[PDB]
RNA sequence: UUCGAUGGUAGGAUAGAGGCCUACCAUGGUUUUAACGGGUAACGGGGAAUUAGGGUUCGAUUCCGGAGAGGGAGCCUGAGAAACGGCUACCACAUCCAAGGAAGGCAGCAGGCGCGCAAAUUACCCAAUCCCGACACGGGGAGGUAGUGACAAGAAAUAACAAUGCAGGGUCUUGUAAUUGGAAUGAGUACAAUGUAAAUACCUUAACGAGGAACAAUUGGAGGGCAAGUCUGGUGCCAGCAGCCGCGGUAAUUCCAGCUCCAAUAGCGUAUAUUAAAGUUGUUGCAGUUAAAAAGCUCGUAGUUGAACU
């Protein structure tokens, strides 16, 4: 079973220290992967430039076009994939719009049927989504 | 998909849907009056009960 | 400057946000006592939990202990003075059986509503906000004024203001003009 | 209720001697002081430190070298 | 352990002990109780968040101690500095040059550029705390005060007294009011006193200051989780919605428009980090025949545990 001696504190502490690496949560914190190879170095949001738009296909059992775009980060140089939440915004969003990218809400995991996408766009041209949609704000003449 | 993208058919229903104007309505109390109105419509002026329905937004 | 000024939160959010057996009681209490929102309910629950926790930490010790005896009185005097406990019948176990209902009936708003001049607790709250209330020697402009057992006899109308006379005017003067 | 402090010096010399300047101005015993701004005073002090001596010698030497 | 690593003698240097340094003499010191090396997106602590308990995470930051003043190195003054709003030389930058030269360091208070998801005035004053000096008298971007904000905590505007018929209820009382009207009205407007170095503000001051755009409350959701529609119109596995399950192929309570309802409230949602739940780190308190998991087996030293009896 487990050691139960009064002088086995070192043995118990060492075994717990070795075994805690098997924990998925502890490993993801102690490896530093957020600052080592992750697209986001712990940042909640990051600015980027739109590269292109990709029509990803939904997985089973759904079937639709996800209306995604590809965005190149300006502070890291890593090319990632972005998801536009609403409908009819890919026409408004053109190349080089200075978009803002954030997480999806699954702690960096793909949400729903969208394959291989982990980020979502929040602002376009520095004005914010759902503002130009309701015709409250307008895209600057850039 | 694969190497394709439908950037032209997006927002079809939103673009083609009819648009109507919101119905006009006078002012409505907000705050403690709203709490009193909810209290007054909850159980002291029961109109939708019997069977435990407790419906506040019945369908028509 | 030299040291930070201590600040703290007084209201606590329940673990379950939409319990039916809890929301109905909170709505019933709010409607009965004319509370602004449920922030008052959270604050009262928080201080009651603090008092209950202190009493439990006291009661987990044996009797005749100097610490338990010293601290088991101070809470009793505070409760008796504030009127949360009755005029008598204390046994250092009544502290664990308090209710939000009695804590809320101990506020100044309940007392002014009970004496009257408003016909409703909402109008009593309006009176307490309008500074027309004369609770005690010093005017009180807060419904959450916990009133002791000594300041319940000085409550009446103000010398000034139309309800006390002194040339009301205002809307009366406007009607006189028109 | 209106509360405050009262400091009777039971004399005129004692009050006029041991009293803050703003308190003296409030009682209005003497006229106020009209001076330059704080920034102007500090800049004048800096220029005065930059110039060594009385100050008119620099003007005299400048006049000699430029006339 | 070369070029000091461990110890002895003697000397030098230091304000002072001391391999701090030097000459000689011995090979010593640490380490599986993890020495040494490497990483740390590591200044340390008082402390903070969650809270049955045990624990987990954070702590640049109002208090204490250490380091730095672009990176090093040296030095004068001074009791006290290896000082940078003291000096000197190199390294990387910036500047006037008449081309001979000269000259610096805001990780101080303000303000500018750039990196940025991310953070304020080129303001007033030494009046309060204290500091410095020859000293009641001077100075102090230490410090006090204010301008700016959505958020850090505490209190509360958006109402309310009646006549009125209907649904009523049981002669006392609630609601829909295309209704009235006299009331208490505070936000502001002005002024006076107080406040303060001067103010701002708070408190406080008569007095002007609602009959409806009165001086329009928002944020999300309304299938389960989890509370509130199978309601009316548009599309028809398309647009899309969607934290997961999941809805959509002409009856769509889950897509977008209207109506209403539910939750919090001048606040709500979203993205990320963390904590509880996680008895999925388990000393308390996990599990190992079949879900992940008993070394093929044995000996054996650290390590752990060790019959009774005074």
């Amino acid at each position: 079973g487990k050691p139960a001696g009064l002088n086995a504190a070192r043995k118990l502490r060492n075994h717990r220290r070795e075994e805690r690496w098997a924990d998925a949560h502890y490993k993801k914190r102690l490896l530093g992967t957020a600052y080592k190879s992750s697209p986001f170095g712990g940042s909640s949001h990051a600015k980027g430039i739109v590269v292109e738009k990709i029509g990803v296909e939904a997985k089973q059992p759904n079937s639709a076009i996800r209306k995604c775009v590809r965005v190149q980060l300006i502070k890291n140089g890593k090319k990632v994939t972005a998801f536009v939440p609403h409908d009819g915004c890919l026409n408004f969003v053109d190349e080089n719009d200075e978009v803002l990218l954030s997480g999806f809400g699954r702690k960096g995991k793909a949400k729903g049927d969208i394959p291989g996408v982990r980020f979502k766009v929040v602002k376009v041209a520095g004005v914010g989504l759902s503002a130009l949609f309701h015709e409250k704000k307008e895209k600057p003449r850039a | 998909g694969k190497v394709h993208g439908s950037l032209a058919r997006a927002g079809k229903v939103k673009s083609q849907t009819p648009k109507v104007e919101k119905q006009e309505k006078p002012k409505q109390p907000k705050g403690r009056a709203y709490k009193r109105l909810l209290y007054v419509r909850r159980f002291v002026n029961v109109t939708n009960m019997v069977g435990g329905k407790r419906r506040m937004n019945p369908s028509s | 400057p030299s040291a930070p000024r201590k600040q703290s939160k007084t209201y606590k959010v329940p673990r379950r946000p939409f319990e039916s057996a809890r929301l109905d009681a909170e709505l019933k209490l709010a409607g009965e006592y004319g509370l602004r929102n449920k922030h008052e309910i959270w604050r009262v629950a928080l201080t009651l939990s603090k008092i209950r926790r202190a009493a439990r930490e006291l009661l987990t010790l044996d009797e005749k202990d100097p610490k338990r005896l010293f601290e088991g009185n101070a809470i009793i005097r505070r409760l008796v003075r504030l009127g949360i406990l009755d005029e008598s019948r204390m046994k250092l176990d009544y502290v664990l059986a308090l209710r939000i209902e009695d804590f809320l009936e101990r506020r100044l708003q309940t007392q002014v509503f009970k004496l009257g001049l408003a016909k409703s607790i909402h109008h009593a709250r309006v009176l307490i906000f309008q500074r027309h209330i004369r609770v005690g020697k010093q005017i009180v402009n807060v419904p959450s004024f916990v009133v002791r057992l000594d300041a319940q006899k000085h409550i009446d109308f103000a010398l000034s203001s139309p309800y006390g006379g002194g040339r009301p005017g205002r809307c009366k003067r406007k009607r006189l003009r028109s | 209720r209106t509360t405050g402090f009262a400091l009777i010096y039971d004399d005129v010399e004692a009050m006029k001697k041991f009293e803050p300047h703003y308190r003296l101005v409030r009682v209005g015993h003497a006229e106020p002081i009209q001076k330059v701004a704080r920034q102007q005073r500090k800049q004048r002090k800096n220029r005065g430190k930059k110039v060594f001596g009385t100050g008119k010698r620099l003007a005299k030497r400048k006049s000699k070298q430029q006339d």
